[PDB]
RNA sequence: UGAACCAGUACCGUGAGGGAAAGGUGAAAAGAACCCCGAGAGGGGAGUGAAAUAGCACCUGAAACCGUGUGCCUACAAGAAGUUCGAGCCCGUUAAUGGGUGAGAGCGUGCCUUUUGUAGAAUGAACCGGCGAGUUACGUUAUGAUGCGAGGUUAAGUUGA
RNA sequence: GUUCGGCAGUCAGACUGCGAGUGCUAAGAUCCGUAGUCGAAAGGGAAACAGCCCAGACCAACAGCUAAGGUCCCAAAAUAU
RNA sequence: UCAAUGGUAGGAGAGCGUUCUUAACCGCAAUGAAGGUAUACCGUGAGGAGUGCUGGAGCGUUAAGAAGUGAGAAUGCCGG
């Protein structure tokens, strides 16, 4: 009666690799489903300690389909612990410079904020204008839609 | 009649401490923080006698919408097809078919396809 | 000045970690002993191989 | 291989799988059969099974006993919360050979 | 036949916490290293551990004579005993006592 | 009994006064000859005794404290220090749906008095053990129990253990 | 429900509306009547929340269904029509 | 079978455990009482025994009576 559950993963994990891209795709609608795959939530094998952390690959990450004037009023912030620690990276700015944390900080907002969330969330694969590198392994392109 | 029952009193002390053993550090080297420490633990073990119910069911429905979503199927219209479906409204054994069941899983999914149909 | 709460003895020993003593380098059995330290005098008057009481 | 809900617990049985189940009016070991078995289940065979007939769990009844006396003190207000219950359960270990599938 | 090379001591005021500063150097090494550091120890606590140490080699030849050059320390421990207090005066009726630090001093050596 | 013990002792205070602490070796000291370490004590052998973890404050020996060894885990972690599940490891039991772990992950504001409401920056608690608080004397009322019943009832006292 | 008999404690509460009063028709302000709530009632919802809403817990359970409220991720259900 | 089982101050009922009880009932005890210790049993609870070990003299039953009688917590106390 007692052990009708099953992990089937918590030692025997999988490892798969996915080139996931669209050049312009909107940020939220990409973000929560690449969050779903970096969980492996879409994989039918969930465990709260699954470690189905997908090799979530992005290249050519120049553009969000940017609704409204969000490149003028998105503006980010930060706070260094020195008092009066406002330091702001702003809206359209550093998109053209380095659109990396332009994504994965928002996917930190996606993820379950814990050691596993920072595990695969700090195991993203991020490229902004590239053909990336190390196709020694086998990468696979995932979808287009927000499903 | 100035009597004590001293060893009996310490046997209540001994009884609750031996039943209290295991937690962090100083606690069994003391008395009273350990007293809640079993006690709080089966307060919400009493809640988890309802909440591993209500979270293993989240594992159930979550993994079954994971495989349904692997067939591109959403849980609400799937279950809606399960009430549309047969004498089966069987739930969580139908969650347990996450192992290796294209026959049971995708075919019962097709039963739901002819239930929405 | 005056402490607030009890030191937990594990943390008390975590204070007591770096407090340890350091072994001095002892010259071992010379003839069959006895001993000095390098840059120091034997019990037989010897530093630099000559007896000085 | 089959699925049977004896109590309010629907159960994958394998044709040989020892399981556990709450107390039934079996007495010591009389290996009796139960009949509301709904699935072919764990199949690798004939499919479907909305309501199954003749594939009943010919149950190889073994034993029933006491589970584990887990305990109860409850609810914590301040000002003298109060007191214990706590029991075990007359569980029922029964091996299941011989489904008709 | 047994190694059993143990001696002990009692009723000496030596701060066993600082003897637990002493024994970490001891517990692994050969007795030549032990009397090496022990003769060259700039603490007061570790001279008289040749009473136990010499008395324990003197156990090993008291009724063994075994592996006398070969003897590396098996184990030690030095514990507090009953620390004898004394009602020390301190200003305006303060006068707190003093725990004179008793110690058992226990050494086993063996081979290998 | 303050006081089982050289107790009204020690001790405080000039005084009037106050006022402590503490019993147990072993049957029998048969109290550890000797030998060795050690300045000595103390130890260690020997032997003693039914027993030496039994060695002079010595039956029995927790408890806080300090340890020494031990299987597991932890040096990308910000918890009333928990559950529940559980990777993985180790071990095998008031023989048992075994235990010791526990990474990881979900959800989780200590306990007491008072208050309208305290998680508390409201108190209070260093810890551990011991002590430590709703009685009885007589009376009334209520409720039952029993006995006999318009009749129940002996008080004080006397006898007697 | 009454009656009779013991045995109690409670006197000082808030809060949410709703209708009053006083107050700058200020207030988590007072002071009424009125219902609920807490107190003395968990769980869920609203980010934590004593008072609002829902829903009153003997217990097991690896059952389902549902209240409000939700269904892009944390965080489960609709990238639903 | 049906219905009930949040619950503080409140009130009612019931039971556990300690000690002494000459009572008896009736045993244990050196092959080991009590007491301690580990213990992966049982009992709705309080609680109960089993085993391993210390330990070397009183203890347990049952049932009933009687109680300085059920211990955290107070600048509780004393001792460590």
């Amino acid at each position: 009666m007692m052990k009708t559950t099953f992990m089937a993963n918590a030692q025997n994990v999988d490892r798969k690799w996915y080139v996931v891209d669209a050049t312009d795709v909107p940020l939220g609608r990409l973000s929560a489903v690449v969050a779903s795959v970096l969980r492996g939530k879409n994989k039918p094998t969930y465990t709260p300690h699954a470690d189905t952390g997908d090799f979530v690959i992005v290249v050519n990450a120049e553009k969000i389909k940017l609704t409204g004037k969000k490149a003028t009023d998105k503006v980010y912030y930060s706070h260094s612990l020195h008092p009066g620690g406002l330091k702001s990276v702003t809206a359209g700015e550093l998109r053209e410079k380095n659109a990396v944390r332009l994504i994965e900080k928002s996917v930190k907002g996606m993820l379950p904020h814990n050691t596993l969330g920072r595990a695969q969330g700090m195991k993203l694969k991020v490229f902004v204008g590239a053909e990336h590198t190390h196709t020694a392994q086998k990468p696979e392109v995932l979808d287009i839609t927000g499903l | 009649a100035r009597v004590k029952g001293s060893v009996a009193t310490r046997k209540r002390r001994k009884r609750i401490l031996k039943l209290a053993k295991g937690y962090y550090g100083a606690k069994h080297r003391l008395f009273k923080t350990a007293k809640e420490q079993v006690m709080n633990s089966y307060y919400y073990a009493f809640r988890d006698r309802r909440q591993k119910k209500r979270d293993f069911r989240k594992l159930w429905i979550a993994r079954i919408n994971a495989a349904a979503r692997m067939n591109g199927l959403s849980y609400s219209k799937l279950m809606h097809g399960l009430k549309l479906a047969d004498i089966e409204v069987n739930r969580k054994m139908l969650a347990d078919i996450a192992i290796a069941d294209a026959a049971a899983f995708t075919a019962l999914a097709e039963e739901a396809k002819k239930a929405l149909a | 000045a005056v402490p607030a709460r009890h030191t937990s003895s594990a943390k008390k020993n975590r204070r007591r970690t770096h407090y340890k003593l350091t072994a001095p380098t002892v010259t071992f059995d010379e003839t069959t002993g006895d001993y000095r330290h390098s840059h120091r005098v034997s019990l037989k008057g010897y530093y630099k191989g000559r007896k000085v009481r | 291989y089959a699925i049977i809900k004896t109590g309010g617990k629907q159960v994958k049985v394998e044709e040989g799988s020892v399981i556990y189940v709450e107390k039934l009016n079996v007495e010591a070991g009389q290996t009796v059969t139960f009949d509301e078995v709904i699935f072919v289940g764990g199949e690798t065979t004939k499919v479907g099974a909305p309501l199954v007939e003749g594939a009943t769990v010919v149950g190889e009844v073994e034993k029933h006993g006491k589970q584990k006396k887990v305990v109860t003190f409850q609810y914590k207000p301040k000002k003298h919360s109060h007191r214990k219950q706590g029991h075990r359960q007359p569980y029922t270990k029964v091996v299941i050979k011989s489904v008709n599938a | 036949e047994i190694t059993s090379a143990k001696a002990t001591a009692k009723t000496v005021r030596v701060s066993p916490r600082k003897t637990r500063l002493v024994i970490d150097l001891i517990r692994g090494k050969r007795v030549a290293d032990a009397i090496a550091i022990l003769k060259f120890t700039p603490t007061k606590a570790a001279v008289e551990v040749e009473n136990v140490l010499n008395s324990a080699i003197a156990n090993a030849e008291n009724n063994f004579g075994l592996e006398k050059a070969n003897l590396v320390v098996s184990e030690t421990f030095i514990n507090e005993g009953p620390t004898m207090k004394r009602f020390r005066p301190r200003a305006k009726g303060s006068a707190s006592p003093i725990n004179k630090r008793t110690a058992h001093i226990t050494v086993v050596v063996a081979e290998k």
